[PDB]
RNA sequence: CCGAGGGUAGGGCCCGUGACUGGGGCGAAGUCGUAACAAGGUAGCUGUACCGGAAGGUGCGGCUGGAU
RNA sequence: UGGGAGAGGGUGGUGGAAUUCCCGGAGUAGCGGUGAAAUGCGCAGAUACCGGGAGGAACGCCGAUGGCGAAGGCAGCCACCUGGUCCACCCGUGACGCUGAGGCGCGAAAGCGUGGGGAGCAAACCGGAUUAGAUACCCGGGUAGUCCACGCCCUAAACG
RNA sequence: CGAUGUCGGCUCGUCGCAUCCUGGGGCUGAAGAAGGUCCCAAGGGUUGGGCUGUUCGCCCAUUAAAGCGGCACGCGAGCUG
RNA sequence: GAAUGCCGGCAUGAGUAACGAUAAAGAGGGUGAGAAUCCCUCUCGCCGUAAGCCCAAGGGUUCCUACGCAAUGGUCGUCAGCGUAGGGUUAGGCGGGACCUAAGGUGAAGCCGAAAGGCGUAGCCGAAGGGCAGCCGGUUAAUAUUCCGGCCCUUCCCGCAGGUGCGAUGGGGGGACGCUCUAGGCUAGGGGGACCGGAGCCAUGGACGAGCCCGGCCAGAAGCGCAGGGUGGGAGGUAGGCAAAUCCGCCUCCCAACAAGCUCUGCGUGGUGGGGAAGCCCGGGUGACAACCCCCCGAAGCCAGGGAGCCAAGAAAAGCCUCUAAGCACAACCUGCGGGAACCCGUACCGCAAACCGACACAGGUGGGCGGGUGCAAGAGCACUCAGGCGCGCGGGAGAACCCUCGCCAAGGAACUCUGCAAGUUGGCCCCGUAACUUCGGGAGAAGGGGUGCUCCCUGGGGUGAUGAGCCCCGGGGAGCCGCAGUGAACAGGCUCUGGCGACUGUUUACCAAAAACACAGCUCUCUGCGAACUCGUAAGAGGAGGUAUAGGGAGCGACGCUUGCCCGGUGCCGGAAGGUCAAGGGGAGGGGUGCAAGCCCCGAACCGAAGCCCCGGUGAACGGCGGCCGUAACUAUAACGGUCCUAAGGUAGCGAAAUUCCUUGUCGGGUAAGUUCCGACCUGCACGAAAAGCGUAACGACCGGAGCGCUGUCUCGGCGAGGGACCCGGUGAAAUUGAACUGGCCGUGAAGAUGCGGCCUACCCGUGGCAGGACGAAAAGACCCCGUGGAGCUUUACUGCAGCC
RNA sequence: GAGCUAGCCCUGGCCAGGGUGAAGCUGGGGUGAGACCCAGUGGAGGCCCGAACCGGUGGGGGAUGCAAACCCCUCGGAUGA
């Protein structure tokens, strides 16, 4: 059946994104920690 | 002059329609209209605010003119009757000499090509607009502002309308479409006559689509819902109120009286409603 | 081919009968009240409506076949 | 053809008296009700009185043993629409008449449907009396209804 | 109680005997026929149906008879539910 | 050494289950170390409203070619969506951007919030909507509306000519809109041709034929033709369209008005450019100078912004046109023509799937377009087939039990069972015919029955054409023929009678409940006079509503019919300027501490002093509630009647052993041979009852009862047969579970149910196919039950607070 | 975190074929005029049958599955809430 996962580029950058995340206090702490942490990707990659 | 049907179908049994016979014309004026911001009922939080709103007939907005004080001395002709879907009067349609055009809410008898006027001087016709101080005592009148220059806001909707009672200063005393008796100030305008599709308190829905056409989404009572959600909600089986009847946000809803007690407007209502 | 009739299916009328139920007639000396005949002790009667153990009562309108 | 009398019918308008309620004033110890009472109402200011307002229903005197209508029935006043009817003249038609199974229309009150309206009155209902009882008669309340529009019902001591 | 699945039915049986029938008996208020009562006997047999989830029970039609109990009220790693 | 401990390794189960749709394979020839599995050929089968083809998402090199087979592939592998390498995606016109606006988002102004932030008109962003200029064919191993060929087109810049009051983010017009139904004319697509073109073919009894088989087109600028859409022309007045306006609007007059004219699309034709089959021969070549024509059917697509009807009354903005404003009128704009200029991103491949979402090459899920032919009444249904695509990535045998899916069955026909569960039966179309009841629609496909193929003859109407032929769509009458059987295959209701519940169509517990539950039109009560009530928010601000009592919120009831009784003492709510109580505050009789004193400081009675509560009334479609004992009639029985206690009042109408009745399978009647269920009654209703509505009700229901007819493998009572498994051989190879095991029966014993203890009995060692009584077998630290001063949801006249309101 | 699911907002799209035959309209009858009757036309509907599409009624299978909800047969809706 119909399962969870549809994905949708422009649904993807438009809630993950590096711009979703910076316009918002919670968002830039998530960028913040990611940093800290030494993630290889801050936010998903999509094509775009 | 309701519609009937034959009962070709259960719902057909008992549904009723308009007549439509005081209509003229049947698409807008197209510099009259803009788009209706359907709500659904949320605010602008995106919060529903006023439950069961949504998924009605799409609509345009036709201005109506609430004011007529806009346009003194200048008469217009009544060029159509439309069907308005944003509101239970029919509309008119107003041919003003200036070139101008301009609805209003169409009031009982009012003929398409004869005129009306606003103003002090205007006289006493089905479909002019005068201060209320100028009307004579026993006039029956709608769309009546309720302070100077604010627009129409008493007794617009299909069949209802105000009474001059009489004067007292400043004032002129109207008997509202609820019975109530109010002061309303004297330069408030009014318009001569009664609103007319006095009929459409008698339409019948008939069936559950008809009004989900209208953007009634289905009401469901708090009996049927759980604790978490409604005072009556619970019990096993079916269960009475077991507690006074309750609104879903607990305050009681048989009897108990809502309009704020140190209003200022208190000064000017005579007597609430009655029956 | 038609054809007595037999068969299948579905209707119409009538008669008999039926747990139970509705009132009706009748029946020497049952129980309750007293509605009517006298202004019958609230004049009567009346069509209708509502109510009451019961006769009845009351509302509305009508009749005199009502008295003084 | 010329006249007449009339609550004949329908629509709209509109006039005063009274009742009720509301507001203002003035005023105080009861008012109401009956055969007598009680319930009820009243010092939270009633009744009685004055002024103002609102609203519905019915039209006093004239009014009669009267008038009109086929009946049911019709009553303030005004205008409009409209029916019946009688008299005069003796002018026109030339028996074109009488009745009338069916049919059709009208049909008091009560009652029913959908809206409205609701002052007074008042089935049901509540209370107070009476009574052996009192699901009554009498008294205090009182909802339909009584009123308007449309649509039904089609009864009667619809009787001379 | 870090689980011993619980009523009825179906299927499959197997056992006890305080025996329902059939076999053998004594007594009889046993003429015969048919019964009653007790003793011995478990080899085999012990029907179909209506009602109810029913076990049971009542009823119809039969029968030599239409037995009663145990097996975790036998049997859900066999079925049903 | 244990913690259902942690991490890792390795066992057991076991050569066991399985190897993922039962659409299906066989052979020959090649390649290679190796072939059921790769390549080729012939034969066979499967899909064909797809299992074919084209878009969009998502995926991201998976595309093409060479070289490979360790791993991945459920087997194999020489093959591959795999490994290595090289190549491959070409645009002014296709899609998106340099254009527009939608919800929404963001946000100069402004508003609000301890901070973070929240709002917010304009404006801006935002598309699968609006707007905008490319069609056909060829070419590559792999791209093509992109390259090429042919014929077309758009915008920008500059110039020439001609014309005009030019000029805008401003005004106006237009863009610009629903649902159902639908006309005319076309196109796409399709059928037929004795006509035209074609390699061939004559078989096995016949046919050299008006034979068979194959094909008979596509794109096209101007012009023209057919069919449509859009659009009145002129003048005068003018105060309205937030400046101006010659535009638009409004008034008047004249003319044109089923028209015309102008304009714009569609279709046909059209210079020209292309394409072009079977068969044969090696994707190619030929066929071929290919032919390219006539008739019929015909859209849901096109003309289109077409027409009609209806109520629920159906986006915006730009492009475009017109008007004028500053300005400028040596400019500018409009038209025509010429030359120049024209950027960025995507483009491979998969795309109902082995490349997307499901951990898998997973029987599941995934939006739009095309989707041929024949017959079956129609159709996207069904059977078979075209184009195209596949045989589902383990096979070979065998022909047990048993399981699955399937076929048939003597006599009987529900005897099965909780229940006809399941499976039969019925089954399309045409005609005949059809009951109670009913709200007059319906019930209705009621029921029940007859017809149905093929052949010849005659014949009616409709479409095309011509009015005919021909073609085509519906028929009708007569006479025949064959079979067991004519919707001969496939697709395609079993019916009736009678109850309960709910009026109805709808909705629901994604994944154990689809229902009698929710909703529903409709009815009533209640709040709300508008900056409404109410709701979300600290607020600003929103929704309500650009609505206004015929409206909006809340609550119950639940189409409709006939109805909805009595109680206001308690709780609620409503009304009540009195009285009682009442906090802060007012007041300050009167005290007190201290100071030499002025003073400073403290306590403080009466009394005045809100809401609330008390108190007085009202109110039931507000919360709710609607009695007991005893007696009585000329047979008995039973009480219409009476007595008395109590209550705020003592349950009315209607209904009743009921979705409610304990005793209960009440009693009686019906149906049955037999009826704890069913239906009809009765009424001592344990414990109905009137909007948590009462009693009915036509129609409706995958709801839940009861009965009957039809028919059956449900059953008596089982039998046989088919295929997929199970079984044997070759390949690959899990799992839960597991203290270790050398793991029998009885009767006892034992923590009370023993393979393991005692006594006896029985028993050679090891497997394979089967069955499930035991191992108190397994998966799961019982969900029942209790315990824990464990938790959480929910309630209220428990306690205590808080929002909110007064 | 609403790429699942629930509701709403904006903008698009989809629903083979067959059946029933409301209002209206026209004509005819009818009447003083009417109501109204009949025929034709018409094409309404939370109308009927049935694919796509949306569902999930009963049974069977599956149950270390093809699948952490699937498969087969049957069944509901299918112009509308
Ligand atoms: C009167 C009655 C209340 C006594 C009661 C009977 C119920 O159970 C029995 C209790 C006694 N213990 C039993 C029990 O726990 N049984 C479990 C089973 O669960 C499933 S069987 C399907 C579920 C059934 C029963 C569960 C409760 C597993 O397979 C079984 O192994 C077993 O664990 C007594
Ligand atoms: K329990
Ligand atoms: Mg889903
Ligand atoms: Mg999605
Ligand atoms: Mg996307
Ligand atoms: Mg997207
Ligand atoms: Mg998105
Ligand atoms: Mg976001
Ligand atoms: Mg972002
Ligand atoms: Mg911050
Ligand atoms: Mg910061
Ligand atoms: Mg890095
Ligand atoms: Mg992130
Ligand atoms: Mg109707
Ligand atoms: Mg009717
Ligand atoms: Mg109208
Ligand atoms: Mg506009
Ligand atoms: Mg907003
Ligand atoms: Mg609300
Ligand atoms: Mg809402
Ligand atoms: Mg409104
Ligand atoms: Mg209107
Ligand atoms: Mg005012
Ligand atoms: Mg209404
Ligand atoms: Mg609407
Ligand atoms: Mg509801
Ligand atoms: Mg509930
Ligand atoms: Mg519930
Ligand atoms: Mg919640
Ligand atoms: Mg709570
Ligand atoms: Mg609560
Ligand atoms: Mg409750
Ligand atoms: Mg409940
Ligand atoms: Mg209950
Ligand atoms: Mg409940
Ligand atoms: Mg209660
Ligand atoms: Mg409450
Ligand atoms: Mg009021
Ligand atoms: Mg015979
Ligand atoms: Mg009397
Ligand atoms: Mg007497
Ligand atoms: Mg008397
Ligand atoms: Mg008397
Ligand atoms: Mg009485
Ligand atoms: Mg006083
Ligand atoms: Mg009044
Ligand atoms: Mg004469
Ligand atoms: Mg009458
Ligand atoms: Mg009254
Ligand atoms: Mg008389
Ligand atoms: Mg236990
Ligand atoms: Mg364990
Ligand atoms: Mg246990
Ligand atoms: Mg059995
Ligand atoms: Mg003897
Ligand atoms: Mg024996
Ligand atoms: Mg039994
Ligand atoms: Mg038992
Ligand atoms: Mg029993
Ligand atoms: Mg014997
Ligand atoms: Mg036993
Ligand atoms: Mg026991
Ligand atoms: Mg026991
Ligand atoms: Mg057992
Ligand atoms: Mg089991
Ligand atoms: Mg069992
Ligand atoms: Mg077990
Ligand atoms: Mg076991
Ligand atoms: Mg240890
Ligand atoms: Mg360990
Ligand atoms: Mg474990
Ligand atoms: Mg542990
Ligand atoms: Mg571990
Ligand atoms: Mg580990
Ligand atoms: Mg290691
Ligand atoms: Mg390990
Ligand atoms: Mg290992
Ligand atoms: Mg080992
Ligand atoms: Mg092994
Ligand atoms: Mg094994
Ligand atoms: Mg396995
Ligand atoms: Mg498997
Ligand atoms: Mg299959
Ligand atoms: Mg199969
Ligand atoms: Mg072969
Ligand atoms: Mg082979
Ligand atoms: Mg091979
Ligand atoms: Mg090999
Ligand atoms: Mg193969
Ligand atoms: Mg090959
Ligand atoms: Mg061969
Ligand atoms: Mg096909
Ligand atoms: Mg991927
Ligand atoms: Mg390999
Ligand atoms: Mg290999
Ligand atoms: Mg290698
Ligand atoms: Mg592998
Ligand atoms: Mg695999
Ligand atoms: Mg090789
Ligand atoms: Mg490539
Ligand atoms: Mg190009
Ligand atoms: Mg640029
Ligand atoms: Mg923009
Ligand atoms: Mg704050
Ligand atoms: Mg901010
Ligand atoms: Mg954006
Ligand atoms: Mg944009
Ligand atoms: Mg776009
Ligand atoms: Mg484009
Ligand atoms: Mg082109
Ligand atoms: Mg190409
Ligand atoms: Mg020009
Ligand atoms: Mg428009
Ligand atoms: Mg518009
Ligand atoms: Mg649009
Ligand atoms: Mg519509
Ligand atoms: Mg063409
Ligand atoms: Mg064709
Ligand atoms: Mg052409
Ligand atoms: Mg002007
Ligand atoms: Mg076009
Ligand atoms: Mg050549
Ligand atoms: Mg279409
Ligand atoms: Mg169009
Ligand atoms: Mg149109
Ligand atoms: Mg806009
Ligand atoms: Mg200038
Ligand atoms: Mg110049
Ligand atoms: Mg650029
Ligand atoms: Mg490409
Ligand atoms: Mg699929
Ligand atoms: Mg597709
Ligand atoms: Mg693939
Ligand atoms: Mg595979
Ligand atoms: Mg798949
Ligand atoms: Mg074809
Ligand atoms: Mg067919
Ligand atoms: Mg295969
Ligand atoms: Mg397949
Ligand atoms: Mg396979
Ligand atoms: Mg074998
Ligand atoms: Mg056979
Ligand atoms: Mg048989
Ligand atoms: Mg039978
Ligand atoms: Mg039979
Ligand atoms: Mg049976
Ligand atoms: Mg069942
Ligand atoms: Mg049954
Ligand atoms: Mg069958
Ligand atoms: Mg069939
Ligand atoms: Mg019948
Ligand atoms: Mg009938
Ligand atoms: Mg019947
Ligand atoms: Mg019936
Ligand atoms: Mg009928
Ligand atoms: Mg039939
Ligand atoms: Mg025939
Ligand atoms: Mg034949
Ligand atoms: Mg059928
Ligand atoms: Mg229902
Ligand atoms: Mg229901
Ligand atoms: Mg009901
Ligand atoms: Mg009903
Ligand atoms: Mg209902
Ligand atoms: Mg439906
Ligand atoms: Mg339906
Ligand atoms: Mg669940
Ligand atoms: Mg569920
Ligand atoms: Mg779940
Ligand atoms: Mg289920
Ligand atoms: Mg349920
Ligand atoms: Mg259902
Ligand atoms: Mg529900
Ligand atoms: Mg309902
Ligand atoms: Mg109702
Ligand atoms: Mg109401
Ligand atoms: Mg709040
Ligand atoms: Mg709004
Ligand atoms: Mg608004
Ligand atoms: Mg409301
Ligand atoms: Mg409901
Ligand atoms: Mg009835
Ligand atoms: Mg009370
Ligand atoms: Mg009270
Ligand atoms: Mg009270
Ligand atoms: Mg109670
Ligand atoms: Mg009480
Ligand atoms: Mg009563
Ligand atoms: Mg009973
Ligand atoms: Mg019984
Ligand atoms: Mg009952
Ligand atoms: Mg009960
Ligand atoms: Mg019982
Ligand atoms: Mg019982
Ligand atoms: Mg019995
Ligand atoms: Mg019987
Ligand atoms: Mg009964
Ligand atoms: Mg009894
Ligand atoms: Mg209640
Ligand atoms: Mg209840
Ligand atoms: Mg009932
Ligand atoms: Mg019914
Ligand atoms: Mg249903
Ligand atoms: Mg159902
Ligand atoms: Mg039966
Ligand atoms: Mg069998
Ligand atoms: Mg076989
Ligand atoms: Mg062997
Ligand atoms: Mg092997
Ligand atoms: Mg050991
Ligand atoms: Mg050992
Ligand atoms: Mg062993
Ligand atoms: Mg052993
Ligand atoms: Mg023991
Ligand atoms: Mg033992
Ligand atoms: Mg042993
Ligand atoms: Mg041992
Ligand atoms: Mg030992
Ligand atoms: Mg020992
Ligand atoms: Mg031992
Ligand atoms: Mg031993
Ligand atoms: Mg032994
Ligand atoms: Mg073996
Ligand atoms: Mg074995
Ligand atoms: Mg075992
Ligand atoms: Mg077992
Ligand atoms: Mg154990
Ligand atoms: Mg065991
Ligand atoms: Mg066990
Ligand atoms: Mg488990
Ligand atoms: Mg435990
Ligand atoms: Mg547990
Ligand atoms: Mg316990
Ligand atoms: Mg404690
Ligand atoms: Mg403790
Ligand atoms: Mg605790
Ligand atoms: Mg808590
Ligand atoms: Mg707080
Ligand atoms: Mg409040
Ligand atoms: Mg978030
Ligand atoms: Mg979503
Ligand atoms: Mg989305
Ligand atoms: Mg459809
Ligand atoms: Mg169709
Ligand atoms: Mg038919
Ligand atoms: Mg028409
Ligand atoms: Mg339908
Ligand atoms: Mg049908
Ligand atoms: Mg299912
Ligand atoms: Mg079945
Ligand atoms: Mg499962
Ligand atoms: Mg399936
Ligand atoms: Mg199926
Ligand atoms: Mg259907
Ligand atoms: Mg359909």
């Amino acid at each position: 059946m119909k399962r969870t996962w549809q994905p949708n580029r422009r649904k993807r950058a438009k809630t993950h994104g590096f711009r979703a995340r910076m316009r918002t206090p919670g968002g830039r702490k998530v960028l913040k920690r990611r940093r800290q942490k030494g993630r290889w990707r801050l936010t998903p990659a999509v094509r775009k | 002059a309701v519609k009937k049907f034959k009962p070709y179908t259960p719902s057909r049994r008992f549904m009723t329609v308009a007549d439509f016979s005081e209509i003229t014309k049947t698409e807008p004026e197209k510099s009259l209209v803009k788009p209706l911001k359907k709500t659904g009922g949320r605010n602008n939080q995106g919060r529903i605010t006023v439950r069961f709103r949504g998924g009605g007939h799409k609509r345009l907005y036709r201005i109506i003119d609430f004011k007529r004080w806009d346009k003194v001395g200048i008469p217009a002709k009544v060029a159509a009757i439309e069907y308005d879907p944003n509101r239970s009067a029919r509309i008119a349609l107003l041919h003003y000499v200036d070139g101008e055009k301009r609805y209003i809410i169409a009031p009982d008898g009012l003929q398409v090509g004869q005129q009306v006027v606003a103003g002090p001087d205007a006289p006493i016709q089905v479909g002019n607009a005068l201060p209320l101080r100028f009307i004579p005592v026993g006039t029956v009148v709608h769309a009546v502002e309720l302070e100077p220059k604010k627009g129409a806001k008493l007794a617009r909707a299909a069949g209802t309308s105000a009474q001059i009672q009489g004067r007292e200063g400043d004032y002129v005393i109207l008997r509202l479409p609820s019975g109530e008796l109010r002061k309303v100030h004297g330069e408030c305008y009014a318009t001569v006559g009664a609103v007319g599709n006095a009929d459409h308190k008698n339409i019948v829905l008939g069936k559950a689509g008809r009004s989900r056409w209208l953007g009634r989404r289905p009401h469901v009572r708090g009996a049927a819902m759980n604790p978490v959600d409604h005072p009556h909600g619970g019990g096993e089986g079916r269960a009475p109120r077991g507690r006074p009847p309750a609104s879903p946000w607990g305050w009681q809803t048989k009897g108990l009286k809502t309009r704020k007690r140190r209003k200022p407007s208190s000064r000017f209502i005579i007597a609430r409603r009655k029956k």
